[PDB]
C-alpha cells in the first residue's frame, strides 16, 4: 500500500548484472525482451519495490 | 549442468553467457528439453567449484 | 544449498531429433502390418501418414 519509487536516470544500465543480486527464475518483460535491453535504451527508470 | 538463472537461454533464438560462449541451439531446432533440479546431488554447504 | 531458488544447480538434458532424409533407424514401439496393394487404404510410412 506505500510502495517505494526510486527514479534512474543519467547513467548507464547494465541489465546482466541483475541476475547475479537476487535469486529469481525469469526476467518477465512485456513490452521489451530481456534480451535485447543492452543494446536500446530509454529517458527515465521506475523501480517500485514492494 | 547450469544454474537457475541460465534455463531460459536453452531456447533457440537466445542471448546471454550459455548461449554465446557455452552451448548454442540452432534457429531451426526441433528437439526437447528437460531440465530439473539437483540441489541435492551438486551442491555441498562448503561449495562446489 | 543455502542459495535461492534461482541460483540452485540444475541438470538439463537436450535431445535433438533428425527428421526424415536417410532411412530411419530410431523408431518408437508400433507393431507392423502385412503390405497391401491395388486397394484403398490407410498407409503409416516411417511415420508419414496418408
Amino acid at each position: 500500500y506505500a510502495w517505494n519509487r526510486k527514479r534512474i536516470s543519467n547513467c548507464v544500465a547494465d541489465y546482466s548484472v541483475i541476475y547475479n543480486f537476487a535469486p529469481f527464475f525469469a526476467f518477465k518483460c512485456y513490452g521489451v525482451s530481456p534480451t535485447k535491453l543492452n543494446d536500446l535504451c530509454f529517458t527515465n527508470v521506475y523501480a517500485d519495490s514492494f | 549442468v547450469i544454474r537457475g538463472n541460465e534455463v531460459s537461454q536453452i531456447a533457440p533464438g537466445q542471448t546471454g553467457n550459455i548461449a554465446d560462449y557455452n552451448y548454442k541451439l540452432p534457429d531451426d531446432f526441433t528437439g526437447c528439453v528437460i531440465a530439473w533440479n539437483s540441489n541435492k546431488l551438486d551442491s555441498k554447504p562448503s561449495g562446489n567449484y | 544449498p543455502t542459495y535461492g531458488v534461482g541460483h540452485q544447480p540444475y541438470r538439463v538434458v537436450v535431445l535433438s531429433f533428425e527428421l526424415l532424409h536417410a532411412p530411419a533407424t530410431v523408431c518408437g514401439p508400433k507393431k507392423s502390418t502385412n503390405l497391401v496393394k491395388n486397394k484403398c487404404v490407410n498407409f503409416n510410412f516411417n511415420g508419414l501418414t496418408g
